[PDB]
């Protein structure tokens, strides 16, 4: 199983020193060895054969280089240490033990295996060992999409090989926003390009004033001319000889794509900031690139350990439920338990809900057939049996409280098609925290892995053979047999958000106009929501139109992966329209949600589980980001076979980067543990005693050795160098996080950033900080690509486990709370003018502004947790930060009852004297109109995307938060940007909720 | 025919009130109210969902032969069985209404932070009895190489024993048994300590089963207490200078 801790030993953090180690040799002899916790296994092993001379029967015992290490790990594994170069304290040892052995088998495969097992934190041995064929198969038939994607990195190579390692970090569209382009002098960018001149590494500049369209290699011809020049000037030769590189960290433009659509250029344009690149030669960057090899495990050397059609099944829907083993509940406050069952099309009944009779808590007891109103052909595809044992005490009046206990879904057909059949026991889950809902269809399919909980025995019917799903064929066999003001009707309903309501009417208005459908392919999702699930009928031809269906914005097609939308005909649909339109970047920007719909999926294999896969092996920025969004869930039992075998096929074809994972997975590691020490053994311990213990163990060669040198999890692309100890600190707070400072190791760090600054949280779980973060940085993209420069600064944050995450810390930043402690209201504006003396005063006032109106419109619409003084942040230039964002949505509608939108963000006298420039009767400046402006554009600019925003929080129900557990609970997000409402109404309603919460101030021209 | 004072008339209530409303309800349960956009929209539990009917007005069809709501609704009373009425069915005034909202807001605050402690302690126990689950694998496999570990010195020993015994060697045989006896005693060391936490297992499996008990005891009567906060809540809201 995966460690219960990060500790050196089971129940044991550190090892002291010097520990006693149990040598069992194979001659049956015992030896007690006192070894040092850093020592390494080729030191301990000769040791320990000098000290077996002076044992009985050490004539038996070979040379001490025919043997190895094994050992039990905290994993409950025995692991063969065939690297001998590795530290006692970093073996995970459960007790302090080791025998030795002969190496034996596959030396190179038990090496990549203990590799693979340490990325995913679970041994790969547990995989093997699995009884379900679905499992087995999935190992075995994934390889195929591992083996098309290594075939692609040697296509071209090393070309294809430096795409795949340094991917383009380009924009989805060449086309430049006008607020950008008119940055611009005639259209061209001043560009600063660097060299490394050898043998001394002299660094320089040549300033070149090149078109912004310019593909990388015209740049690299500017330069040639900018230094020799045309008299002796026509080396083309140079286009495949020079590669241009950024200035401070691993971002290359290998790919001909325009300057401007690379983020760093465009960005650059943005904020009048001066491009600082480094031309370097092919070469010298190919020559670092390993050739990456794929091997095909020995698993897929091996194999894995009368038929009726669905349609031909005369009778009606009928389960059995026989008993369930027991249920945790006080026979005093609890009458009655039953179990409550349903049949499901995503979060949809395909027909009404099935009670079983009330029986004793003591006796979970029913032998009962519950019969479901349903036709057995009438049974779709994606058909789920949803279950749940409930209790139920009616004490007051007619009135009966009704409490879920445990749930549990499982599919009615298989990965093959085979309808179940026979008697079937299922291990039910705990109700999720929140969740007030008799059934839980949004759950997860299949029996809990934990044994130890209710479960519940069961029977299908048995058609005295294998029933199996009709094929496409009989499928498209069923489907041959069955205006102006409808027109503009069609298009009305194809502008709806995705929540919006549809009446019956408007179902069997759009089921009618199936066929006029594909002139507005976007009404799909709308089209697929009036159809009859529960109708053979109506399926049958709705596969046939979504078949020949026009492709849709990936933006649109990303809907039909989320929970309401279960059928696999669809499902496909959606992925061929990714493996079409989806762009890297796009596929970078909405990985936590797509990572999160695997989840939704009925079975292991599926179209999105090897798109996915697909494109994290051949693009590494990718392939980070997907590796820490499942390990980061790997704790969850709900997912952990899931996302355990796609992280086995990743890291089996990942090549060079595995080893670049295991770095940073083995500093986390270190971290997680070392923060485990501080909030237990020593969580009773002051300040100067725990930075103490702190700088006494980061000082440790092994920590050291750990903690240096490898990437970045927030951005691979940064490099982790050097620790500056003297600028690490644990946090004065209670959670008593961690600042930790590296050293940029880049040759040209001073051009980007000296030092790269971390905080690590281990306690609080940051993923609806990761989530709402992530939800900011997409609002300042749809903002700046319709012209509104409203800086956000969206800083990383990523969810590395179990409660633990790695939060990017903003340089020069103070909390409102800060500045005004070292006061009048003017404090803040003040701060800001001694900040910013001189000329750059308006450009800090203009910043702050800016972010101001950025902040103010995503915190209405999302209905984070309320600011003050402590969670807003300012930078010396002005820029506003906001951190720790808590709930968003209606987090206290359920806690206070209290109906109605807040404004988290209400403007104090504070930030309109900064606003105003230090004005008396703020609300009447021009800069507060100007503000107010930009807040409107804002809001509406997001009430347009209202789909998209829809759309990505809908992906995310099945994640763990409670305010994201249905589809009511996005309904906030419809109110905050009143989607039920024209833009003009929408536009009064932010209005007036800025003025009541401001009590005036928010005025307006209706024309103008 | 009031058609403003019908029970199931609720004009101004979200879909997701009304949602709240036909949750796990019979078919048949129905409720009318102004449409989210005058129009109104009409709710009908079918098939353990809630089917939305608008209903239209010039003079829910293309010809609308219904003079007014009532008419419509009392025509189709798949048919419109079990109504929601607005009869929840104490106090009169708003000094004892809003004395008892005081008093349950109260109530369920203090249930609501004794629920959450219970979740931690739940969440906590859940992950410490995994955690002994791995160890008492981990045990397992550690006390299989113990043993495996005698059998070899067994396997190899009684041949020594032999040799040295006909060779009347009494200090090496002494050496050999020192041995046996090192890695024996180890063996109920280990042994001891898997028997140590197997019973700290069993007691704390069976914390976790008390804890899940408490926790399906308050849920339901948190959920209640709830219910009646926000019911106190809305009739001090009814019961008060209303505007914009
Ligand atoms: C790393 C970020 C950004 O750069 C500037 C600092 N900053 C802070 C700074 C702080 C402080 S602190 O350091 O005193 C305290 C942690 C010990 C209050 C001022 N908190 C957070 C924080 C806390 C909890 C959840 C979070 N989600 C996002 C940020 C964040 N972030």
């Amino acid at each position: 199983p995966p460690r219960p801790s990060s500790g050196e030993l089971w129940g044991i953090h550190l090892m002291p020193p010097r520990i006693l180690v149990e040598c069992l040799l194979p001659n049956g002899m015992i030896v007690t060895l006192e070894c040092l916790r850093e020592a390494t296994l080729i030191t301990i092993k000769h040791e320990l054969f000098k000290e077996a001379r002076k044992y009985p029967l050490h004539q038996l015992l070979q040379d001490e280089s025919s043997y190895i290490f094994v050992s039990v790990t905290q994993e409950a594994e025995r692991e063969e240490f065939f690297d001998e170069t590795r530290r006692l304290c970093d073996l995970r040892l459960f007790q302090p033990f080791l025998k030795v052995i002969e190496p034996v088998g596959n030396r190179e495969e038990k090496i990549l295996n203990r590799e693979i097992g340490f990325a995913i934190g679970m041994p790969v041995c547990e995989f093997d060992m699995v009884k379900d064929p679905e499992v087995q198969d999935f190992r075995r038939n994934i390889l195929n999409v591992c083996k098309e994607a290594v075939d692609l990195r040697d296509l071209n190579s090393p070309h294809s090989r430096a795409m795949y390692v340094y991917p383009p970090n380009v924009e989805s569209s060449p086309e430049l926003p006008k607020h950008i382009y008119n940055k611009l002098d005639k259209g061209q960018i001043i560009v600063v390009i660097w060299v490394i001149v050898s043998p001394n590494n002299d660094k320089q500049k040549y300033t070149l004033k090149i078109n912004h369209d310019c593909v990388p290699e015209q740049v690299i011809a500017e330069a040639i001319r900018k230094k020799t020049r045309q008299l002796k000037l026509c080396v083309l030769e140079y286009q495949g000889k020079y590669i241009l590189k950024v200035c401070g960290c691993d971002e290359y433009f290998l790919e001909k794509y325009p300057l401007s659509q690379y983020k760093y250029i465009r960005s650059c344009i943005m904020l009048g900031r001066m491009p600082n690149l480094m031309l370097m030669a092919k070469e010298s960057l190919y020559s670092q690139l390993p050739m990456d090899c794929f091997t095909m495990p020995s698993y897929s050397r091996r194999i894995s350990t009368s038929t009726k059609s669905l349609w031909v099944i005369n009778s009606a829907l009928r389960i059995k439920i026989l008993c369930a083993t027991y249920v945790n509940v006080n026979i005093r406050d609890i009458d009655k338990i039953y179990v409550r069952t349903g049949i499901y099309h995503g979060g949809e009944p395909l027909c009404d809900n099935v009670n079983t009779q009330r029986v004793p808590c003591s006796n979970p007891r029913w032998n009962e057939w519950l019969n479901y109103d349903i036709y057995i052909p009438d049974l779709p595809r994606a058909a789920r049996l949803c279950l749940s044992i409930c209790s139920v005490k009616g004490r007051k009046g007619a009135k009966e409280e009704h409490c879920p206990l445990a749930w549990g879904n499982i599919n009615l057909f298989d990965y093959t098609d085979t309808l179940v059949s026979g008697k079937m026991a299922l291990n039910l889950w705990p109700v999720p925290h929140g969740l007030e809902d008799l059934l839980n269809p949004i759950g997860v399919t299949g029996s809990n892995p934990n044994k130890e909980t209710p479960c519940l025995e069961l029977e299908f019917d048995w058609f005295s053979s294998v029933v199996k799903f009709p094929d496409m064929s009989v499928i498209e066999e069923h489907a041959n047999w069955s205006r102006e003001n409808d027109k503009e009707q069609l298009k009305a309903i194809s502008t709806r958000d995705p929540l919006s309501e549809i009446t019956e009417q408007e179902k069997d208005f759009l089921w009618s106009h199936r066929h006029y459908c594909v002139t507005i392919p976007e009404i799909l999702p709308k089209l697929l929501l009036s159809v009859k699930w529960n109708s053979r009928d109506e399926v049958a031809q709705m596969y046939c139109l979504v078949k020949d269906w026009p492709p849709i914005k990936p933006e649109q097609a990303m809907e039909l992966l989320d929970c309401n939308y279960p059928d696999p005909m669809v499902r496909g649909f959606a992925v061929r329209c990714l493996e079409k339109y989806l762009t890297d970047d796009k596929l970078s920007q909405y990985l936590i949600q797509l990572v999160q719909v695997l989840k939704y999926e009925q079975y292991l294999d599926n179209l999105l589980v090897r798109f996915l896969l697909k494109k994290a092996l051949t693009n590494q920025r990718i392939g980070h980001f997907f590796f820490w969004h499942l390990k980061s869930e790997m704790h969850n039992k709900t997912v952990s076979q899931r996302f355990g075998l796609l992280l086995e096929s990743y890291c089996r074809a990942c090549g060079m980067y595995l080893k670049h994972l295991n770095r940073q997975v083995e500093a986390m590691e270190k971290l997680i543990n070392l923060t485990d020490i501080l909030k237990q053994e020593k969580k009773d311990e002051t300040q100067k005693v725990q930075m103490k213990f702190l700088v006494e163990q980061m000082r440790r060669p092994d920590f050291m050795d750990a903690l240096q040198g490898f990437l970045s999890p927030l951005n691979p692309a940064h490099q982790l160098g050097n620790l500056r100890l003297e600028e690490c600190e644990i946090m004065s707070s209670a959670k008593r996080p961690l600042k930790l400072n590296w050293e940029n190791p880049d040759i040209m760090s001073e051009l980007l950033f000296q030092n790269n600054i971390i905080m690590f949280k281990n306690g609080d779980d940051l993923r609806q900080d990761m989530l709402t973060l992530q939800i900011i940085r997409i609002m300042e993209n749809i903002w700046q690509n319709q012209g509104l420069d409203l800086r956000m600064l969206p800083y990383g944050c990523l969810s590395i486990g179990d409660c633990v995450g790695l939060i990017e810390w903003v340089r020069n930043s103070h909390t409102i709370m800060q500045i005004q402690c070292k006061f009048n209201s003017h404090t803040l504006h003040q701060w800001l003018k001694d900040k910013n003396k001189g000329e750059i005063y308006d450009a800090a006032i203009d910043l702050f502004t800016r972010s101001c109106a950025g902040y103010c419109v995503a915190t209405f619409i999302l209905g984070i947790g309320d600011r003050h003084n402590s969670n807003i942040m300012v930078k010396d230039d002005g820029q506003l930060v906001h951190i720790d964002f808590g709930h968003f949505l209606d987090h206290k509608k359920k806690k206070f009852g209290y109906k109605r939108e807040r404004v988290p963000f209400v403007l104090t006298q504070d930030f309109l004297i900064v606003i105003s420039k230090g004005a008396q009767e703020c609300t009447k400046t021009r800069e507060f109109e100007r503000f107010q402006e930009m807040c409107y554009k804002a809001y509406l600019a997001i009430r347009q995307h209202a789909n998209l925003f829809i759309n990505l929080f809908s992906m995310m129900l099945g994640s763990g938060m409670p305010e994201l557990q249905s589809f009511d609970d996005i309904a906030y997000i419809r109110k905050t940007l009143a989607l039920d409402k024209t833009e003009q109404e929408a536009l009064e309603y932010f209005m007036k909720q800025m003025n009541d919460a401001h009590h005036g101030g928010w005025t307006t021209k209706m024309d103008w | 025919m009031s058609l403003q004072d019908a029970e199931w008339y609720w004009g101004d209530i979200s879909r997701e009130e009304v949602n709240e409303k036909l949750r796990d309800t019979a078919d048949g349960t129905f409720l009318v109210r102004d449409a989210s956009t005058g129009d109104y929209t009409l709710t009908l539990r079918k098939g353990g969902n809630n089917k939305l009917i608008k209903i239209f007005h010039r003079d829910f069809s293309d010809p609308l032969t219904f003079s007014s709501v009532v008419e419509l609704i009392n025509h189709y009373r798949v048919k419109l069985l079990y109504p929601v009425s607005k009869y929840q069915q104490k106090e009169d005034n708003i000094e004892a209404v809003g004395k008892k909202l005081h008093e349950y807001n109260t109530q369920f605050q203090e249930k609501s932070r004794e629920y959450d402690r219970l979740y931690e302690e739940y969440t906590r126990t859940s992950q410490e009895i995994q955690m002994k689950r791995t160890a008492i694998e981990a045990f397992n496999e550690t006390i299989k190489i113990f043993e495996e570990q005698c059998q070899t010195q067994e396997r190899y020993s009684k041949e020594y024993i032999e040799k040295f015994k006909r060779e009347g060697n009494e200090k090496e045989i002494q050496r050999i048994m020192h041995n046996y006896d090192k890695l024996k005693s180890r063996i109920s060391e280990i042994i001891d300590s898997r028997r140590r936490l197997e019973e700290d297992l069993k007691k704390q499996a069976a914390e976790y089963r008390e804890i899940d008990k408490r926790m399906n005891s308050i849920k339901p009567d948190l959920i209640q207490l709830r219910k009646t906060r926000d019911q106190y809540l809305m009739w001090l809201t009814q019961k008060g200078v209303r505007q914009k």
